[PDB]
RNA sequence: GUAUGAGUAGCGAAAGACAGGUGAGAAUCCUGUCCACCGUAUGACUAAGGUUUCCUGGGGAAGGCUCGUCCGCCCAGGGUUAGUCGGGACCUAAGCCGAGGCCGAUAGGCGUAGGCGAUGGACAACAGGUUGAUAUUCCUGUACCAGUUGUUUGUUUGAGCAAUGGAGGGACGCAGUAGGCUAAGGAAUGCAUGCGAUUGGAAGUGCAUGUCCAAGCAAUGAGUCUUGAGUAGAGUUAAAUGCUUUACUCUUUAAGGACAAGUUGUGACGGGGAGCGAAAUAGUAGCGAAGUUCCUGACGUCACACUGCCAAGAAAAGCUUCUAGUGAGAAAACAACUGCCCGUACCGUAAACCGACACAGGUAGUCGAGGAGAGUAUCCUAAGGUGAGCGAGCGAACUCUCGUUAAGGAACUCGGCAAAAUGACCCCGUAACUUCGGGAGAAGGGGUGCUGACUUCGGUCAGCCGCAGUGAAUAGGCCCAAGCGACUGUUUAUCAAAAACACAGGUCUCUGCAAAAUCGUAAGAUGAAGUAUAGGGGCUGACGCCUGCCCGGUGCUGGA
RNA sequence: UUGAGUGUUUAACCCUCUAACCCGCACCACUAAUCGUGGUGGGAGACAGUGUCAGAUGGGCAGUUUGACUGG
């Protein structure tokens, strides 16, 4: 549906670094292609895709108040360019 | 000194699991008992 | 012949075994083999039926051929074999056409033979013909009890039948164990004596040997407990404390019979010999 | 809910000491130095299992058998990247499910076609660098597999492609020695640096350290296995130029065919490498010498290849051919493109798994170095790991675990129980009895270190030292008689290992095959894809010599 | 369930037939099939198997019983 595929990306001191080499971490929906990623990156930005990487993320046991339950799951993606760029802040 | 339990994931799922209750006559009397008195855990 | 060992372990002391020498190679024909289980006596239920039975070595199944229904082309003798699943030694043979086929080893077969296999056959070692065909007073194996289905009778090493006389759609044969029969004009057999017969006389020597072959052992009724055997219990040794000796269900075992008394076959068989 | 026993038992195998840091506070946290422990493991890697325990910054109420500034604990953030690795889009074993079917008060039991199901078959990528935490997954270099696009002749079949059909193949046990290669190991050539402060040493013969590299591509190759052709016929459900086969003829150290560890080039003007070492918070960035010869040499690999034996050693797909075949015209050059889902952190001879515990127990597989040695034994060590989560004193009785003991030497006790004694290698010798194999390591005695000479070779002679030469550790006590069981084996998980059970051998009896026997209401099964030299049941129990008398009673069989 | 013919004796009995009933025999079709159903041969036959009733046998298995007084 290309538009509820990406969710948002991701900010943290691992993926400054990639942002050097022209890589780009998203939180994707989970039941996504590799294929199906790239599709809507390609489609929402005008860029030109090499190869997506992708990973899946384990909930955590949490406990706050006498009360545990674990977080959500994730669906992590990481977006390799030809030579173009997205600007995100 | 080899104890009484010791784990496996294929076995408990093929010997304890949904399926297994559900292929029995007396596995889904089982699974109703279960429903009837207000289990978070029907089957392992 | 029979091998004798030599007194060089406790384990060996009296042990015999075969020479292997009428068998010519040891390397089975590949499109005649299919796989085998060892059920080791155990049922669709998957209980013990039969006692005693279970866990040797492997094996493959050979096909033989106990019908012989291929007639009026010779067919030529290329090996002499060993075969696990009986106490006979085995033929591997040439069609012309080119079909392969194994059989039983008859007393005195040789390589290079030619055998024919119907009504206008010789009466030959090997040959296979219908019972009417064959004349009173011939030595004869592998026979057919009905038209068609293969031969049922004397199969094992060393064993043979006899024609006795014939008469309306029934020949008479005195079978091995003695007992006297009829059989229907219309089925087949073959000429000779089973082979390899000295068998009879290997003595197996340790417990293992016959560990190999797939036998467990076997404990006596009297050495149990009044719940597992009639013949258990009591202090000490003890004799038969019963009339008539039985069975682990009862059933006494000396001399007392169980064959059918309403036998549809008891119309066929003169004179009862030996059971 | 709270006492008594009572501030008592215990605090769960083991080596620490001091200086300096931090801090409210230190035997217990950090940093250093020396000391000590494991090293066929207490080192490295991995399959289960666990499930965030992994990394960074804070904390000290509870958990931690003491302490705590610390932690596998608590709070906040963050970490797992694949066309090629393991699993699916491939194959089948045991077993399981089973459209129709067959059986049966109900419920249901079984089973055909066809499927599911690895612990096995098949199957294309390597070496180095990089983070605080992932790497055959990221990066660098150089590859390979399956497709897609473009630029480089009659579907009859002599183009090409080709079966759910015919065939070949995949495709298999245990033991034993021999050979070849490579890994690993040892000793001396090259390097690089630097010369002893306690007597002595500038060194051909002196100390310390180091002493090399892939997949793919090309060339060849220690070796291993296998005879090959011609004609006339059978056959292979239709067809085959494919495959099977009978009869004849030539051929054999040969020829042909097939397979093969490794090696040498290239990959590589690349990488790694003893050390040297900053401009600042860095042993950091960065810069680097040399690549030898000889000895030993794998059950790793060629390869279940060769030999021998009996107990006679999976299946299916990928793969390769042949036609039958709906059937324009796809072969191969370059370029550039495409290639999905699941796992991937960390522990893993353990404080993270199974044992209620941070528990002297248990846990599949690969790697597993040196001296002396047959060795993975034994002692000490290398690479690596560790000092074990209560301490300081004293040096009573008693209990436990250890070492020594005058003279005697089983006088001890139910009983030599427990200790002590024997123990390695080489040589000499060695009884009765026996089933001729044994008994046998029978018994009983001698040698063993170091230097020199000769050494035919293996050793022998001359000399020297101590109480003692397998100078430590590791390693049969033996003999004479009698009962039971032939023997190797099995047994009361947790008070009984035996004379008990089993056993090879003996004998009696049942069973003619839809066999007797056993599971089941039956259908269906085992017996058995067996057929009286076979299968069931009872007793006895290697082998040697033998196995008396009784058929009145009771069972069994035959009778009329 | 179950039919047909001859003979031998005082109703019973020995037989012969083939169409029921049976086949863990062969060939054929449904068809990828050692199950099943149909078809044709062969074998066997009013026997066997199965239902109701009856007599034997039956520690194979089951439910129970096996007294009180008493210098214990």
């Amino acid at each position: 549906e290309l538009l509820d595929v990406i969710k948002r990306p991701v900010i943290t001191e691992k993926s400054m670094l990639a942002m050097d080499e022209k890589k780009y971490t998203f939180e994707v929906d989970t039941r996504a292609n590799k294929t199906l990623v790239k599709q809507a990156v390609e489609s929402a930005f005008d860029v030109k895709v090499a190869n997506v990487n992708i990973l899946n993320v384990r909930p955590k046991f949490k406990r706050m108040g006498k009360y545990a339950g674990y977080t959500k799951k994730r669906r992590k993606a990481i977006v390799t360019l030809t030579e173009d760029s997205k600007e995100i802040q | 000194m080899k104890r009484t339990y010791q784990p496996n994931k294929r076995k408990r799922q093929k010997v304890h699991g949904f399926r297994k209750r559900m292929s029995t006559k007396n596995g889904r009397r089982v699974l109703a008992s279960r429903r009837r008195k207000g289990r978070k855990v029907i089957s392992a | 012949a029979i091998k004798k060992y030599k007194p060089t372990t406790n384990g060996r002391r009296n042990m015999t075994s075969s020479d292997f020498a009428e068998i010519t190679t040891s390397t089975p024909e590949k499109s005649l083999l299919q796989p085998l289980k060892n059920n080791a006596g155990r049922n669709n239920n998957g209980r013990i039926t039969v006692r005693h039975q279970g866990g040797g070595h492997k094996r493959q199944y050979r096909v033989i051929d106990f019908k012989r229904n291929k007639d009026n082309v010779a067919a030529v003798v290329k090996t002499i074999e060993y075969d696990p699943n009986r106490s006979a030694n085995i033929a591997l043979v040439h069609y012309e056409d080119g079909v392969k086929a194994y059989i039983l080893a008859p007393k005195g077969l040789e390589v290079g033979m030619r055998l024919v296999s119907g009504p206008e056959a010789d009466i030959k070692v090997g040959n296979a013909l219908p019972l009417e065909n064959i004349p009173v007073g011939t030595v004869i194996h592998n026979i057919e009890m009905k038209p068609g289905k293969g031969g049922q009778l004397i199969r094992s090493a060393g064993t043979s039948a006899q024609v006795l006389g014939k008469e309306g759609k029934y020949v008479l044969i005195r079978l091995n164990s003695g007992e006297v029969r009829m059989i229907l004009a219309t089925c087949r057999a073959t000429i000779g004596s089973v082979g390899n017969e000295q068998h009879e006389l290997i003595n197996i020597g340790k417990a293992g040997r016959s560990r190999w072959m797939r036998k467990r052992p076997t404990v006596r009724g009297s050495v149990m407990n009044p719940n597992d055997h009639p013949h258990g219990g009591g202090e000490g040794k003890t004799p038969i404390g019963r009339k008539a000796p039985v069975s682990p269900w009862g059933q006494p075992a000396i001399g007392y019979k169980t064959r059918n008394k309403k036998a549809k076959s008891d119309k066929l068989i003169v004179r009862r010999r030996t059971k």
